[PDB]
RNA sequence: GAAAUUGUUGAAAGGGAAGGGCAUUUGAUCAGACA
RNA sequence: GGAAUACUGCCAGCUGGGACUGAGGACUGCGACGUAAGUCAAGGAUGCUGGCAUAAUGGUUAUAUGCCGCCCGUCUUGAAA
RNA sequence: AAAUAUGUAAGAAGUCCUUGUUACUUAAUUGAACGUGGACAUUUGAAUGAAGAGCUUUUAGUGGGCCAUUUUUGGUAAGCAGAACUGGCGAUGCGGGAUGAACCGAACGUAGAGUUAAGGUGCCGGAAUACACGCUCAUCAGACACCACAAAAGGUGUUAG
RNA sequence: GCCCUGAAAAUGGAUGGCGCUCAAGCGUGUUACCUAUACUCUACCGUCAGGGUUGAUAUGAUGCCCUGACGAGUAGGCAGG
RNA sequence: GGUUGCGGCCAUAUCUACCAGAAAGCACCGUUUCCCGUCCGAUCAACUGUAGUUAAGCUGGUAAGAGCCUGACCGAGUAGUGUAGUGGGUGACCAUACGCGAAACUCAGGUGCUGCAAUCU
């Protein structure tokens, strides 16, 4: 019959990265997590104790707890037509601080700046992100550049 | 008009700014539309055939 | 695909900081409107260069009018076509008054003789044949004999009423 | 109209203010025999550029 | 047709009159829509609604819960409004003056209130006195203290009172309810 | 009497009738599952400042 | 003293069923509204 | 050299024929034309003329004619079967 | 190592500063957590949309499904058997495909006028025995998706290469 | 490429039928035209929503009035009758 | 800049073959009373820093070197793919339209960067 064990289907998923087997490098352990920290989850196969379940691979959650060798991450898993809350107890080896928010966080610091930079000046700001605008008129020269004319090419083989 | 001429004059090419505004007309009826387009159709308020709205053109539209 | 115009199209790859002023390329394109002309341009360019419309830019699109549009002209034509089994290069000669005329009938001929729809054809070259006796196709040389004449045997006047009181006569 | 065609600083507000236009079928037809193809392929859907006007009129 | 995006012909889902059939109520409501329509005072449309409230969404305000409210910072001279019955509470010993306006005062409630030199006011007298409900303090009773909500949300690990008739041991307190009888909840 | 075994057909239809209800966020989430050594002390800590912020109003 | 079902009388239609829908001709019948 | 024309587009340019519709029922609005009094096509038809005043119109009904219409009920993925 | 699909983030529940609380924690008023006091408003931090959003109780029917395009397993195969996503039929008439559950078009209150879809326009049958360039002559021609089948291989028939 | 050979089944029979051959056939182009319960404008019915209005000295306050959008339906729910 | 002790990233650091390395440092190196461990003072333990050496370790440099790392309109807008059609084709399959887009390949450049502390012609 069918088989559906805890780690079933996870062949290549918990595998180890080419030429990156061996010990986990010591920075993975020097990093420091606090509550409220956003972390990305990716299981490290060499580390069996405290692995996330396969479902939570490539998932991102928030630290809600900090213990001796672990962080508790809460994930929103959705089942049926709704999300429930899942606290995951993960070991520090299956977790990294997430860059999902640094662009924001960078942007805020930046926005606060050119806002005071503008305030202390004479207001005049405009600092929402706008999306890619269509490009403007422009003139293209021929100094050094006459259009080369191409045609389509007959059928050939080389074989 | 005079930009295009002034450029030809100068041996060059005046490429107009790409358009900032388009005008969309729903052309297809109401049924057998797959979800993602069908959601978007709504988002652009085109939920019945031959109706139509203006759309400001950015990457994100 | 319709009644043809002929467009010079010009695109280039978008400018970069380190490569401002890319290279500029031209194609004469036979298409009906010029929305299709730009499409075709991009079609072929991506079959020649690393570009796609996304990373390129049309620079100019201009209609090219036939120079001597009431001059009977012998066109030799070069076409890459696609049949069912395989693909094929081909040379035809078309006698008409404009290149646009010519391209119109080419497409008709490729539809009729070879069942080639528009998609499956590539105009390679369309160029005016200067001296006769470089004309190479007997269905055209036929039409350059000196002092040429011909009757139009078996006339067919088109009736405008369902009934006739006469009995027709196809003299002419 | 102005705020609309120039795509002004307040276009979101201006354009949304207008209820989606409800026009009729093109008067003298679609010019194509089969609608649901790209404009380029001889059908009616897609970006047909400055050719939208000729249509929108017939349907307005 | 229209790719609809929202159920067509949906009723607002709020009452529009009381469901009750009492003239007097229908009158009070008659007063208050007029006030609600022509005073822009927000206090009036709040009332107008509550007059439509079913008996459940009208839990009684107790006279003690009233005395508490007046112990608010700067509230002791406000006149409390209660769009339901008001009831007496043997548990407060000191009750204040004030002016309570309601749909019903129980015997004891009105008693106690008055004994302290207070005043029981019908909602229509409250109207003439305070057309914009000037200086009013609206209290609501505890909706969720109903015995029924005890049983709403019943399921494993939600700890919420079986719908049960007779109770005591022998009544749903074995397998499923303890660790030593299969499992627990 | 064999019959259909299993399909997902038409299930997202149904989930979407009435939701996929975005997860619902609360400021002040719970301390459920939070290390108890922490929580024990954290209790006394709050108790402390509460007491202080009472004595602040004297 | 209903109905199914029957006799007579009267009217009508009917080239391998009949009945039905929208419409109008034709025949029969009829309400109203006019001052 | 200097025009014309085609093609595409624009006009808050002018103008003919034909069809369906006339909801509303004092006033009240936004306007337009007038030097003005005033006028108007400006928040939905009025004017003028004729014919019948009745089976004329209209309803009903029978028949004919054009097009169209399989037997309901039911179980069923699916029934005129 | 893609394409499609998929987690999170895009602020007031925000970012900083000033220095309380504890029994946790540090060599250490070190840190951790929770605070007090203070500084910055809608270009307060992308787009589009929003006939609003949230929440609670209760109860029906249902728990034989079948089809299409694409992905796809078993099978020589099936109008066969089994999955994936979406769309449908079921539960639904209307126009088209002569006919037809599922294709195309389009989703229904009672109507007038207009314009169309898909599909058509010799006659049946509303609508060009319209225009244009070729091709084809079959003593078993051919004739529009789904779709109601034909293959290898041949022809000094004819066309263009 | 089109056409022909390859190409054999049972009641008589099906490009839908007639019939069509510089087609009424095959490929391709260009116009016009026909007509859905769809689209546009209008009337009327009903549903849902937003406004207005207790002021007598006349008749429905669950009323009266303005305005907008929407209308398929088995099983099944509810409502008004 | 060299070197050492503790490192981070973990091959631009590895692999193969040559060659050069001042000064310090590391090293190899001397000894077996003691703690300690071995079949064996080779490893491991002690002791000297004295008796010796750059041979090795180590560091660096050479190589149309192996590998590895980086780049490029080199291949290739190729393969594959999301979307569309009453597109072609008996089929197998194939074109076209609006998008996304590789891997091999080819050629070029490169061959550890760097943190804390002590030390050194
Ligand atoms: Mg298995
Ligand atoms: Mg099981
Ligand atoms: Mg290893
Ligand atoms: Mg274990
Ligand atoms: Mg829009
Ligand atoms: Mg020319
Ligand atoms: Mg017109
Ligand atoms: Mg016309
Ligand atoms: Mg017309
Ligand atoms: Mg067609
Ligand atoms: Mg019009
Ligand atoms: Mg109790
Ligand atoms: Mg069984
Ligand atoms: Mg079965
Ligand atoms: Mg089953
Ligand atoms: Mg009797
Ligand atoms: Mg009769
Ligand atoms: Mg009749
Ligand atoms: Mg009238
Ligand atoms: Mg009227
Ligand atoms: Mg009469
Ligand atoms: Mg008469
Ligand atoms: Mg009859
Ligand atoms: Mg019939
Ligand atoms: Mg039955
Ligand atoms: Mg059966
Ligand atoms: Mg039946
Ligand atoms: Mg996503
Ligand atoms: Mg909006
Ligand atoms: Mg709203
Ligand atoms: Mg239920
Ligand atoms: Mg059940
Ligand atoms: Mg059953
Ligand atoms: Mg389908
Ligand atoms: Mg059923
Ligand atoms: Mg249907
Ligand atoms: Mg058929
Ligand atoms: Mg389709
Ligand atoms: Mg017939
Ligand atoms: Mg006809
Ligand atoms: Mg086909
Ligand atoms: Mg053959
Ligand atoms: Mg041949
Ligand atoms: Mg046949
Ligand atoms: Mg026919
Ligand atoms: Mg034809
Ligand atoms: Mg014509
Ligand atoms: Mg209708
Ligand atoms: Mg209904
Ligand atoms: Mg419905
Ligand atoms: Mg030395
Ligand atoms: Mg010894
Ligand atoms: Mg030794
Ligand atoms: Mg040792
Ligand atoms: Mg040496
Ligand atoms: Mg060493
Ligand atoms: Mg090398
Ligand atoms: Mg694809
Ligand atoms: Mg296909
Ligand atoms: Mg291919």
């Amino acid at each position: 019959g069918k088989s559906h064990g805890y780690r079933s289907r996870t062949r290549y998923m918990f595998q180890r990265d080419f030429r990156k087997h061996g010990a986990v490098h010591l920075s993975t352990y020097l990093k420091v997590y606090k509550v409220g920290d956003i972390v990305d989850i990716k299981a490290n196969g060499s580390i069996q104790k405290g692995m996330p379940h396969k479902f939570y691979q490539g998932k991102t959650g928030v630290v809600y707890n900090v213990t001796k060798s672990s962080v508790g991450v809460i994930i929103n898993k959705m089942v049926g037509n709704r999300y429930l809350e899942k606290r995951l107890n993960l070991r520090v080896e299956h977790i990294k601080h997430s860059k999902c928010r640094q662009e924001f966080l960078e942007r805020v610091k930046a926005n606060a700046a050119k806002r005071a930079e503008a305030k202390a000046q004479g207001v005049a700001v405009q600092l929402k992100r706008q999306p890619a605008q269509p490009r403007e008129s422009r003139i293209v020269s021929t100094e050094g550049n006459v259009p080369q004319t191409l045609a389509p090419v007959p059928y050939e083989t080389f074989i | 008009i005079q930009a295009k001429r002034d450029a030809k004059a100068a041996g060059s090419y005046y490429v107009e700014a790409q358009h900032k505004l388009v005008f969309v007309v729903r052309i297809k009826g109401i049924n057998k539309i797959p979800p993602k387009p069908r959601k978007v159709l709504q988002l652009l308020r085109l939920t019945r055939i031959n109706s139509g709205t203006f759309v400001k053109v950015t990457k994100a539209t | 695909m319709a009644h043809f115009k002929e467009y010079q199209v010009i695109g280039r790859r978008l400018p970069t900081e380190s490569v401002p002023e890319p290279k500029l390329f031209r194609m004469r394109i036979f298409a009906s409107n010029e929305v299709i002309a730009k499409s075709r341009y991009w079609y072929f360019l991506q079959k020649l260069h690393k570009v796609k419309k996304a990373s390129g830019e049309i620079v100019s699109i201009n209609q090219i009018n036939e120079a001597h549009p009431t001059k009977v002209k012998n066109f030799g034509v070069w076409v890459r076509y696609d049949s069912r089994s395989g693909t094929h290069n081909m040379y035809k000669e078309i006698r008409d008054v404009s290149r646009v005329a010519a391209v119109e009938t080419l497409y008709q001929d490729m539809a009729a003789r070879h069942r080639a729809r528009f998609r499956s054809i590539h105009i390679l070259k369309v160029a005016e044949i200067e001296k006769t006796a470089d004309v190479k196709r007997q269905y055209v040389k036929q039409f350059l004999t000196k002092d040429l004449k011909f009757p139009l045997p078996h006339r067919v006047q088109k009736s405008t009423k369902t009934f006739s009181y006469k009995r027709p006569s196809t003299f002419y | 109209i102005h705020e609309i065609i120039t795509v002004g600083p307040h276009f979101k507000q201006a354009n949304n203010f207008l209820w989606p236009f409800k026009l009729s079928n093109p008067s003298g037809g679609w010019g194509v025999p089969r609608k649901f193809k790209h404009f380029i392929q001889g059908g009616s859907f897609g970006n047909r550029e400055e050719f939208i006007n000729k249509l929108v009129k017939s349907m307005n | 047709g229209i790719d609809h995006t929202s159920k067509q012909h949906k009723r607002s889902g709020h009452r529009t009159a009381p469901k009750s059939d009492n003239v007097y109520l229908k009158l009070l409501v008659k007063l208050y829509t007029f006030l609600a329509r022509r005073t822009d005072a927000p206090f009036n449309k709040v009332v107008l609604k509550a007059l439509f409230l079913s008996k459940i969404n009208r839990p009684p305000v107790s006279v003690s819960r009233i005395a508490r409210a007046l112990k608010q910072e700067g509230a002791a001279n406000k006149t409390v409004v209660v769009v339901g019955t008001v009831t007496d509470d043997a548990r407060i010993f000191e009750f204040p003056k004030t002016t309570v306006a309601a749909l019903r005062f129980t015997a004891g409630a009105r008693a106690k209130i008055v004994k302290a030199g207070g005043e029981c006011i019908t909602l229509d007298q409250l109207a003439v006195r305070a057309p914009k409900g000037q200086n009013t303090l609206i209290l609501r009773g505890p909706r969720n203290s109903r015995e029924a909500v005890r049983h709403f949300g019943m399921g494993p690990h939600k700890g919420k009172a079986p719908r049960i008739l007779s109770t005591g041991r022998k009544f749903e307190r074995a397998r499923g309810r303890r660790r030593s009888k299969g499992f627990k909840v | 009497a064999k019959s259909k075994n299993h399909t997902a057909h038409n299930q997202t239809r149904k989930a979407h009738r009435n939701g996929i209800k975005k997860p619902k966020t609360y400021k002040y989430p719970s301390l459920k599952g939070v290390d108890p050594k922490f929580r024990r002390n954290h209790k006394h800590a709050l108790h402390g400042t509460a007491k202080a912020l009472a004595a602040a109003k004297k």
